[PDB]
């Protein structure tokens, strides 16, 4: 049995040399024998490869003392309804040098904000993993023809994650000591969170006694929503998947049963608005 | 399309360490909370008549060690995250690591917690001859 998490998306037929493969599964077939690997002097390592690694398939079910859980129960999410932010990501497909994974393209929030990012992937090399721009194409079809211009209007992820932190901080500083991302089919949103979320034990703000909701890589410091100017990461966020509440149809058909004032403009923020709207009607009526 | 690199047994630990601010502390805390060590490492079939050196260009396991492909023993390589040194480059990827047989159940944890003697090339506390 295998997972799709960290799936190698390069088009190279051969696997990796035993010294360079992250796992036994990704070692080239030539070196495999008796459930183990052999070193073959004369078959050298590859010193120029670029292998796009998939970030699709994360599982946040860790049970570690002192580390809060990202995914919360419906009852805990209800208690923190002031912290609710609907979140949806429209993606694009890896192309040319890689195939098999989706990259964040348009990030939508229930605040009405849409942020367009440069298609970026985690590319394995002989020395490390390079977080760099990758070739990508908008998904095949006409329900996604609005994503074609967005392929050239994207911002680098270092700017995108500062903008998310600023938007969340301005929205939530007077509402909650937290963020609860309200999702519908969380898979790709969780993948996208890898790009702007950090987790760890509960910390306090550098400038006050409130719990830390933001983290800065530049200074190795933490801040609440009031003192997060310049911060690039969302620290210890919470989230829930509304799809898993027993709904049968798609997002729009379930949202439309209770609400007639949020038409589907087929954009990331619209799906995020509908997700939070549906969660409110289902939880409080 | 594409080729799987991982098994489901590693999903939880790798997802946890992939999102952590401090991945090394996250893995040590994961193990301390009863978590299972990272599996699916590159274990080598070797003669066990090697030098016993810790990090080598070819497998050098002696009769008290197992040899592994270095990238597969590196938490940062396994999680596809930044490496903690200033140049952001790996010292294990591209080499073979010799792990004592007693600690072969957790190659990733062994390399995270131990140091190689710069004088004799053996692991400190596990074959390092000098005092
Ligand atoms: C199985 N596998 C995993 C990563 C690359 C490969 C390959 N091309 O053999
Ligand atoms: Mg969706
Ligand atoms: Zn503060
Ligand atoms: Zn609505
Ligand atoms: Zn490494
Ligand atoms: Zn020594």
């Amino acid at each position: 049995n295998v997972t799709g998490l960290f799936k190698d998306c390069s088009k190279v037929i051969t696997g990796l040399h035993p010294t360079q493969a992250p796992t036994h599964l990704s070692v080239d077939t030539k070196f495999k024998t008796e459930g183990l690997c052999v070193d073959i002097p004369g078959i050298p390592k590859d010193m120029t490869y670029r292998r796009l690694i998939s970030m699709m398939g994360f599982k946040m079910n860790y049970q570690v003392n002192g580390y809060p859980n990202m995914f919360i129960t419906r009852e805990e999410a209800i208690r923190h309804v002031r912290a609710w932010i609907g979140f949806d990501v429209e993606g694009c497909h890896a192309t040319r040098e890689a195939v098999g994974t989706n990259l964040p393209l348009q990030l939508g929030f229930s605040t009405g904000v849409n942020l367009v990012a440069v298609p970026t992937g985690y590319v394995d090399t002989p020395n490390n993993t390079d977080f760099s721009r990758v070739s990508a194409k908008p998904p095949p079809g006409d329900q996604f023809k609005h994503l074609i211009p967005l392929m050239y209007k994207g911002l680098p992820w270092n700017v995108v994650r500062i903008k998310i932190v600023q938007m969340l901080s301005d929205t939530l500083k007077n509402l909650s000591d937290r963020v609860v991302f309200v999702l519908w089919a969380h898979g790709f949103e969780l993948t996208s969170m890898k790009y702007f979320v950090k987790i760890g034990p509960e910390r306090t703000c550098c400038l006050c006694d409130r719990r830390a909701t933001c983290f800065s890589t530049a200074s190795d410091t933490y801040a609440c929503w009031h003192h997060s100017i310049g911060f690039d990461y969302v620290y210890n966020p919470f989230m829930i998947d509304v799809q898993q509440w027993g709904f049968t149809g798609n997002l729009q058909s379930n949202h439309d049963l209770y609400c007639q004032v949020h038409g589907n403009a087929h954009v990331a923020s619209c799906d995020a608005i509908m997700t939070r709207c549906l969660a409110v009607h289902e939880c409080f009526v | 399309a594409g080729n799987a690199t991982e098994v489901p047994a590693n999903s939880t630990v790798l997802s946890f360490c992939a999102f952590a601010v401090d991945a090394a502390k996250a893995y040590k805390d994961y193990l301390a909370s009863g978590g299972q060590p990272i599996t699916n490492c590159v274990k080598m079939l070797c003669t066990h008549t090697g030098t016993g050196q810790a990090i080598t260009v070819t497998p050098e396991a002696n009769m008290d060690q197992e040899s592994f492909g270095g990238a597969s023993c590196c938490l940062y390589c396994r999680c596809h995250i930044d490496h903690p040194n200033p140049k952001g480059f790996c010292d294990l990827k591209g080499k073979y690591v010799q792990i004592p047989t007693t600690c072969a159940n957790d190659p990733v944890g062994f390399t995270l917690k131990n140091t190689v003697c710069t004088v004799c090339g053996m692991w400190k506390g596990y074959g390092c001859s000098c005092d």
